[PDB]
């Protein structure tokens, strides 16, 4: 029983860690395509 | 189009984030409730 | 007699640590077994992803 429970508590935070891990990879790649879309969004619409 | 994708990147982050947060409040419980399993099998494997 | 009083402490001592290794060696056998269960449950839950 200690052992199902320890591995199902170590399941959850092995998925925990791997729900912030891909939060951060969804994260950098939103900031990176963030950055993108703000570098090309005021290329020539600002002067406009 | 760009908007578009962050926006449903977003979301799909918001909803990686609040899994994240009621996951944490999950483990936490789970932990809570674990640790008298580990205790019961600390008395138990001494008392054998 | 003390040297039959060295040769029983010796002889306790010889008998305390190899049963204290095989149940260390049992032990580490069950929480290799334990890690092997773990990493089983790691597969099943990758094979379900």
């Amino acid at each position: 029983l200690l052992r199902d429970v320890k591995s199902r508590f170590e399941k959850e935070k092995s998925n925990q860690a791997e729900a912030q891990s891909n939060i951060d990879q969804g994260r950098k790649k939103v900031d990176a395509l963030n950055k993108t879309i703000a570098h090309l969004e005021e290329e020539l619409t600002k002067e406009m | 189009s760009k908007i578009n994708e962050r926006k449903n990147q977003e979301q799909a982050i918001a909803s990686y984030e609040a899994a994240k947060e009621e996951l944490g409040l999950k483990i936490e419980q789970i932990a809570q409730e674990a640790q008298p399993i580990k205790e019961q099998y600390d008395s138990t494997k001494l008392a054998l | 007699v003390e040297e039959l009083t060295e040769k029983c402490s010796l002889k306790t001592d010889e008998f305390l640590k190899a049963k204290e290794k095989i149940n260390e060696i049992f032990e580490k056998l069950n929480t290799i077994r334990d890690e092997v269960i773990k990493k089983k449950n790691q597969n099943e839950y990758y094979r379900g992803r």
